[PDB]
RNA sequence: UAAUUGCGAUAACGAACGAGACCUUAACCUACUAAAUAGUGGUGCUAGCAUUUGCUGGUUAUCCACUUCUUAGAGGGACUAUCGGUUUCAAGCCGAUGGAAGUUUGAGGCAAUAACAGGUCUGUGAUGCCCUUAGACGUUCUGGGCCGCACGCGCGCUACACUGACGGAGCCAGCGAGUCUAACCUUGGCCGAGAGGUCUUGGUAAUCUUGUGAAACUCCGUCGUGCUGGGGAUAGAGCAUUGUAAUUAUUGCUCUUCAACGAGGAAUUCCUAGUAAGCGCAAGUCAUCAGCUUGCGUUGAUUACGUCCCUGCCCUUUGUACACACC
């Protein structure tokens, strides 16, 4: 808590990047296309667009 | 002149010169006129000014410089020898002192004195290197009034500068003596020496 | 070399020769005479004192004077 | 206007403490000709000596001259702070000196021979004539002299 | 209520702001008069707008000014433009088109930016060189 | 060079070839006509078209 | 459990170094990174930044 | 490599792309490297519309 | 000295391999029929005067 | 009719007030005034060791007339300037702090000035009046 | 009734803008005060790097960017539309915050 | 044309990439929406002079109004608009008008096909192959070095001084950054000559640091052309902090020592307007140090508006014993 907005948003970007590389490295078999982040108060949602859900 | 007094008190000497005629600091541009032909349109005095500061855009066009006041061009030429770039204000003060001095000795219109100095320093023939397989000789050619005048100003300021440098005399004093010995064809000035040298060289190369 | 003090003959010379000029200043003194330079400043003060010369302008770098009248 | 015509009371180029000082010059920078003194130290000592420094240096009769000598050689005694001194908390006397025109070099030589005797690396850079403090040697100092 | 006017002048990064009101005819800036703006030469550059029009036109209007930013000379240019703006702005509003146009013509026959700001601006540094146009040296060998 | 390129020449040509009984010689109303009539993604280029069309109708009025 | 390898050290190059490569040649500490640029600009929009001029 | 690239490109231009491109760089069947280049339809490389329309 | 002035009628071009030269036609300012070619150094337009020492030379193309 | 200091030029008002402060003579100058170089980045102490203090204080009070509140860190930034680092490039350096401190002190002693809440110091109504009077002096020096 | 402060921050100006607009819309759909959005000076985060890993080549530099915008709104209302308007307006790429008074 | 930009011409026709277009940035907007983290103005309350009502001030919200300055959303605004002259009288160019703006408006960004054995395994947990791998090339901890000095070269900093050094005072910018599970920016107060110390305070920021009162620059005055007081190297003494740390001096403060250098030979780089040049400021490295770099703004020019003569580039043509391509 109590963090500047600049450093917060840079951290958001780094969070996005780390998740993206992570799902790239993990979900190769499953046809991973991309991600989306939706920050809310209480239940922050992460959508994952990939080919197969049977496997994901 | 019939003054107009006002809340800000504003001295009368200043209202006086203002609403009487639109002079330089103390110096009129009436009765001054170019002595020499070829040398109107290039040396331009018929608008007046107050002091020779102006941020104008003269380098854009080929010749809008020539519509610039010659004094502004002179000030602009002093700010060089790079310890004095951006020191056009210092130059204006130096020029102020110089006109005071050229009035002190030469009561005449010192603007006109300057005009005569320029027109007497303007080399009316100048050299160029022909291509010339071998020695690539020099060829005598004429020189436009504008380049003539520019080199004139340059020569005057450079002579004054090289005098004033390792010497106690101030840039205004050197400039004053240079303009004086140039307004007359005294042949004591750096400028007139160079004029004679170049012109005589041209005579040799024709 | 120039001179950095008076011998009273320079004192006479100044009052005798400077009114010859319609143009007077520091280096004018330092050339026509041989003066320590700072003393040309003091002398131009001494002729600002009374109407031996008439300053039409001055400055800290430079000073401008003339004939008495 | 300080226009004064004084004739013979002036005395041009003169000498003090085995070192010559022009009389024809402003006194503060005049004394700078001495060694172990800077412009502002010369300012300070004359400031303590109650002198009019608009003068040139041929003025200031022997009384004022010797007074300045005293204020100089006895610095702390005339309210000189320790921190304006060339040699502070010396070495073995541990005191604060303004060693001067010849003793300056005497004492420099003393310190030099001291650490060259004890054979410190600083003394050995002094020994072989190298750039003492830790700048690089490769590219500078040439045209050795 | 006080049939006044507000304008502004500008330069590279100096900006002048002025308020021109029906008044006794004072002329001041930053709590100080025009008479004491002391770079000590360009006092005349700020005089100029008073004088292309003449001085009777100001006895009827008090004039307050301030500036901010730029440099010592940029501020002078900002003010000497803002002034001629404020006056002719007053005359747009409170006197006739013909007088206003006479004012403008008096200025413009003489113009030194005077009411049209100098649109020259600084350029950015392009890398590998200390300036936009300037560059460092090379050796070639 | 203050040249106009082929896209502009072509579009202006087609505009005048099928809207000749509009398209006055005034840049501004022709500009509004362009904004009303065409599927265009840049104001700058739109001005280019308007100016050129005007020049075109002008020399057409000259025959 | 011995003192005196970091005998002298605490400022100067070497307590500021790259996650990627421990590089300290002219790092960038803006916004908490300390990435040597050799790494970083390959990480360039791997931050999520973009350039427009 | 040919079959793979042309099948992908075929699938894309079937999916409805305006154009595609496949560059394969390195050592393919030998030591000296060679960049093979496969493509279809259309592409631009310089405006901001690159940043708008194409995904790389 | 028999100095002459000459008012420019027409520029002919910029000779000289490097282009510091400018050729020109000029009327001798005393004789309307005296139109003469000559070389010049600096910036020039028409409606301007040059000063001549030699009123005879009439140089030609150069390099 | 009605006078302020901003209607006076800076240097001449300052100098008039500086000289006035000595004709008064009651200013409480310290003893180390004669030695300190006025900054670690000046090249020399004041050429006029006599009244540089009074010039400084007269400048200070003028500063405080026009500013709401001002403080020591600001004064040192102000009266300090470019340094002479010799061989490596110059840069701006703040002036000495003890100087401005003692100036503030002996000025609030006179009550021209006072501590300002919100920080620093500010003129008193007393000094306000006095300095309007001195501005009137500087104006009426024109006979 | 409460006297609330709100702030919006984002890079996606179109998202933040229409979010602000819908906020103001729902607000003045049942008039609250007005407190229009206060477009603050936008913030750019500037990088300066060399385009080139190991520095063979021309000294090619590159400045990356993160163009950030911010703006705030005040309002006044009781319990319900406070919590309704806090949550009902939400968007990815757009960060939000509320303060009591 | 700046352009394979067009005019057109035409065994070519019709298409595509590139350039352009595009996006960014900076310049115009009294037109809109707003604003105690931007501003005003009045209103209260209040200081000072004058008092004749006024001028300068203060007062975080006394309240009110406004948005011109400020900021930022959408929009407008230039298209070479108008006139004139040019030209196959086409594409286009020149001049003038007006315009915030008339060089592609400026400066950028982006950037084709083909190729280099250009650089990089010392960016990568990208990586083939080889080598090693326990007395290891891994890892850790002891110091040192990378800085070692006859010399050569490169980028650069400071000077050679009067267009200057120095002492006072004036005081004017902007790009930016900034403390959480911590110790940034630090104001302000006190002490200290200074460097620094010390007690508090604002700030996760248009709120506080900060108007970052920067520099030069300006005005007054000391200086007097004397390697001079220019110059401040080198070298010495001590004080500060920085820091488990300072010797191989960290840096800075105090004092002393005052080198060389009088515009720099042959040779050679950069640049055409807010440009060069000077000027300093921030950021970058920063738990210290920039003489480095990226950006910023302040002051602010001379000269040209052309040529291919050098150095090379572009297109055509031509010649050729070259194709590792005139090295
Ligand atoms: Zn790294």
């Amino acid at each position: 808590a109590l963090i500047s907005k600049k450093r917060k948003l840079v951290a958001d970007g780094v969070f996005y990047a780390e998740l993206n590389e992570f799902f790239t490295r993990e979900l190769a078999e499953e046809g991973y296309s991309g991600v989306e982040v939706r920050v809310t108060p209480t239940k922050t949602e992460v959508i994952i667009r990939a080919t197969r859900t049977q496997d994901v | 002149f019939t003054p107009v007094v006002l809340a800000t008190p504003i001295p009368e000497e200043v209202q006086q010169a203002q609403t009487e005629i639109k002079l330089f600091n103390k110096w009129s541009f009436e009765e001054v006129e170019v002595k020499d032909a070829s040398l109107v349109d290039y040396v331009q005095v018929r608008q007046p000014i107050f002091v020779a500061h102006t941020a104008g855009r003269y380098a854009n066009k080929r010749f809008r410089k020539a519509q610039c006041p010659i004094i502004e061009r002179l000030t602009n030429s002093l700010m060089m020898n790079g310890r004095n770039n951006g020191k056009k204000l210092k130059a204006v003060r130096i020029i102020k002192h110089t006109l005071d001095i050229i009035n002190v000795l030469t009561d005449q219109n010192p603007i006109q004195v300057v005009v005569d100095a320029i027109t007497n320093t303007g080399p009316r023939e100048d050299t160029t290197r022909v291509g010339g397989g071998g020695a690539a000789r020099r060829q005598a050619v004429d020189v436009s009034p504008l380049r003539r005048v520019n080199q004139a100003i340059a020569l005057l300021t450079i002579g004054a500068r090289e005098a004033a440098f390792r010497n106690i005399k101030t840039i205004a004093e050197t400039l004053a003596e240079e303009l004086i010995n140039a307004a007359k064809g005294s042949s004591t000035s750096y400028a007139i020496k160079k004029k004679d040298e170049l012109e005589r060289v041209a005579k040799s190369n024709r | 070399q120039h001179a950095v003090i008076l011998d009273q003959e320079k004192y006479d010379r100044i009052l005798k020769e400077v009114p010859t000029y319609r143009y007077v200043s520091v280096s004018v003194l330092v050339d026509r005479l041989k003066i320590g330079g700072s003393l040309a400043r003091i002398a131009l003060r001494h002729l600002e004192k009374e109407g031996i010369i008439k300053p039409i302008s001055k400055h800290s770098k430079q000073a401008i004077y003339t004939r008495a009248t | 206007s300080l226009v004064v015509q004084e004739q013979g009371s002036f005395q041009h180029i003169l000498r003090l403490l085995n070192t010559n000082v022009d009389g024809n010059i402003k006194i503060v920078y005049a004394l700078t000709t001495i060694k172990g003194v800077g412009r502002r130290y010369s300012n300070l000592v004359c400031k303590k000596a109650d002198v009019d420094l608009h003068k040139r240096a041929g003025e200031l009769t022997q009384e004022e001259l010797e007074r300045i000598v005293q204020i100089m050689q006895n610095p702390t005694h005339y309210k000189i702070p320790a921190w304006f001194l060339n040699r502070q908390n010396d070495i073995t006397d541990g005191k604060d000196y303004h060693t001067l025109a010849n003793n300056v070099e005497s004492k420099l030589r003393d310190d030099l021979e001291r650490l060259k005797k004890i054979r410190a690396h600083r003394g050995i850079r002094h020994f072989w004539g190298l750039r003492v403090r830790g700048q690089h040697t490769k590219t500078t100092g040439r045209r050795r002299a | 209520a006080v049939p006044s006017v507000q304008t502004f002048g500008k330069k590279k990064s100096a900006t002048a702001v002025a308020h021109v009101k029906a008044g006794k005819g004072l002329i001041k800036v930053n709590g100080s008069p025009i008479t004491l703006v002391e770079p000590e030469i360009l006092r005349f550059k700020v005089y100029e707008p008073l004088l292309l029009v003449g001085l009777d036109k100001f006895s009827n209007i008090d004039i307050r000014v301030r500036v901010t930013g730029g440099g010592h000379v940029s501020q002078v240019y900002a003010i000497r433009q803002a002034i001629a703006k404020g006056l002719v702005a007053y005359h747009q509003k409170y006197v006739d088109e013909q007088s206003k146009n006479e004012l403008k013509k008096a200025f413009t026959s003489y113009d030194r930016t005077l009411l049209i700001a100098d649109s020259r601006r600084p350029e950015p540094k392009k890398f590998g060189g200390k300036g936009a146009r300037s560059r460092f040296q090379k050796s070639y060998r | 060079g203050r040249v106009r390129t082929k896209t502009v020449k072509r579009a202006s040509k087609a505009l005048i070839e099928r809207y000749y009984p509009k398209l006055t010689l005034d840049f501004q109303t022709n500009k509004r006509l362009c904004d009303e009539i065409a599927t265009i993604q840049s104001k700058r280029l739109r001005n280019k078209i308007a100016g050129y069309t005007t020049h075109l109708m002008k020399r057409i009025q000259k025959g | 459990e011995n003192v005196w390898f970091s005998h002298p050290r605490r400022y100067g190059k070497g307590s500021r170094q790259c996650r990627v490569c421990s590089s300290h040649t002219g790092l960038i500490r803006k916004y908490g990174l300390n990435i040597c640029r050799q790494c970083f600009r390959e990480k360039a929009n791997d931050i999520g930044f973009n350039k427009f001029r | 490599i040919r079959r793979a690239a042309y099948g992908v490109v075929r699938y894309v231009m079937e999916s409805g792309a305006k154009g595609c491109e496949v560059v394969v760089s390195g050592k393919l069947r030998a030591a000296r490297a060679k960049a093979m280049k496969f493509a279809d339809g259309f592409l631009i490389h310089s405006g901001q519309p690159v940043n708008d329309f194409i995904d790389t | 000295t028999p100095v002459t002035l000459a008012k420019v009628i027409k520029v002919l071009g910029r000779t000289g391999s490097r282009g510091g030269v400018t050729q020109v036609r000029v009327e001798f300012l005393e004789d309307t029929s005296r139109t003469i070619v000559r070389n010049v150094k600096g910036p020039v337009r028409e409606n301007d005067i040059l000063v001549l020492m030699e009123s005879e030379r009439e140089a030609r193309r150069l390099r | 009719p009605g006078v302020s200091v901003r209607d006076v030029a800076a240097q001449d008002f300052i100098n008039a007030y500086a000289s006035f402060l000595q004709r008064q003579g009651k200013l409480e100058v310290p003893g180390y005034v004669d030695i300190v170089k006025t900054s670690s980045g000046n090249e020399m102490p004041p050429q006029d060791a006599e009244g540089w203090f009074y010039k400084r204080a007269a400048s200070v009070a003028r500063h405080i007339y026009m500013r709401k509140q001002v403080g020591v860190g600001k004064l040192n930034k102000l009266y300090g300037g470019a340094k002479s680092r010799g061989v490596r490039p110059y840069k701006h350096i703040d002036a000495s702090g003890s100087i401005n401190r003692k100036v503030l002190q002996a000025l609030e002693k006179i009550g021209i000035v006072e501590i300002s809440p919100k920080g620093g110091r500010r003129i008193s109504e007393n000094g306000q009046r006095d300095l309007d009077r001195i501005a009137a002096q500087t104006l009426e020096e024109d006979e | 009734i409460i006297k609330i402060r709100i702030t919006l921050t984002s890079t996606k100006v179109k998202q933040l803008e229409n979010v602000s607009s819908n906020i103001v819309k729902n607000a003045e759909q049942h008039n609250l005060v007005k407190k229009g959005p206060v477009r603050l000076p936008t913030k750019v985060l500037k990088i300066s790097t060399r385009k080139t890993p190991n520095g063979e080549g021309s000294k090619t530099w590159e400045t990356y960017e993160m163009r950030i915008h911010k703006r705030y709104i005040d309002l006044e209302a009781p319990v319900q539309i406070v919590k309704r308007i806090t949550q009902i307006t939400i968007e990815p790429g757009v960060d939000v915050e509320v303060v009591v008074a």
